Order: structure tokens, then sequence, then C-alpha cells
């Protein structure tokens, strides 16, 4: 009887783990992006310009 | 399941990260006008004055 029980509740640990991984992971993505861009356009602001001659 | 516990403390993670990021920015703000102006104003100082002609 006991058994039976044991394996359903195993499926939903790991379909809930996977969920929790999703999260992460897209997330983690979703930054990479503006990461970047922040420093690069930054630097180009530094580093630019013009001068009276 | 463990799961759930990992979301919730990533969203303090990120909250707290945002709150540290906050007080660098307005502290540069801060620190943006006071230099500036001091900057400016031992300027004019020293630039100026005045010469007795007679």
């Amino acid at each position: 009887a006991i058994g039976i029980g044991t394996l359903i509740i195993f499926i939903a640990m790991v379909l809930v783990a996977a969920v929790a991984a999703a999260v992460l992971i897209n997330t983690s993505g979703f930054l990479q992006q503006k990461a970047m861009a922040t420093g690069k356009e930054s630097t180009e602001q530094v580093a630019s310009g013009l001068l009276c001659s | 399941a463990i799961g759930i516990g990992t979301l919730i403390i990533f969203i303090a993670m990120v909250l707290v990260a945002a709150v540290a990021a906050a007080v660098l920015i307005n502290t540069s703000g801060f620190l943006q006008q006071k230099a500036m102006a001091t900057g400016k104003e031992s300027t004019e100082q020293v630039a100026s004055g005045l010469q007795v002609i007679r």
C-alpha cells in the first residue's frame, strides 16, 4: 500500500525543482543582456568627445 | 519540496542587492554637486582682485 504513494509524490518533487530551476536559468539570461549593454555603453560615453581647435 | 524555498530566498537576494546599489547612486548624486561647486568657487577666488592705480 505504502509503496504506491511514495512513487507519486516523488514525481511532484522532481517537477517542482524543475520549475524553480527554470526561474533561475531564465532570470540569469534576462540579466546577461543588460549587464553587458550597460558596460559597453558607459565606456563609449566616457571615452568619446570632440575638441575645439 | 526544496524548490519552494530557493525561489523565495532569490526574491530577497535581489531586493537586498537593489538597496545596496541605491545608496551608491544616491551618494554619487550628493557628492556631484559638492565637488562641482568647490571647484568653481575656488577658481573664481584665485582669478579675481583689485589694483590701486593712484
